[PDB]
Parts: structure tokens; sequence; C-alpha cells
């Protein structure tokens, strides 16, 4: 009955720590210039 | 971004609080 109602709060916890899992490990894509007109910057 | 932990954990025994007022109070009906 009333178990249910505080097991659906450590739901938006695991919610979160989807997200940031989710999110950060994408943006690693420090040197990335290989030719002179590259190297410019 | 990292101390919503917190966040959710006072709330959590916010929602702990409420049914121990009315199971203790039970006790006391």
């Amino acid at each position: 009955a009333m178990r249910i109602v505080m097991g659906s709060w450590w739901l938006f916890t695991l919610i979160v720590c989807s997200s940031y899992t989710a999110n950060l490990a994408a943006f690693l894509t420090p040197v990335r210039t290989f030719q002179d007109l590259s190297k410019q910057l | 971004s990292f101390a919503g932990v917190f966040c959710i954990l006072a709330i959590g025994l916010l929602l702990a609080c409420l049914v121990a007022a009315l199971e203790l109070w039970w006790n006391s009906n």
C-alpha cells in the first residue's frame, strides 16, 4: 500500500544518475590539428 | 549538479515524517 510511495522517491535520484552519466561522456570530443591550416588556431 | 542528493534526501525524510505521524497517532488511537 504505502510500501510503494517512498519507493517512488528513489526513482528520480536514479533518473539524475542516468542523466549525468548519459551527458558528459559524450562531450569529450587536447589537440585536434594535423596540418598547417589546422594548426592556425 | 552534484548536491541534488540531499535535496532528495531531506524531502524523503519529510515523506518519512507523515506516515510516522499517522502511525504513532494510530497507536495513540
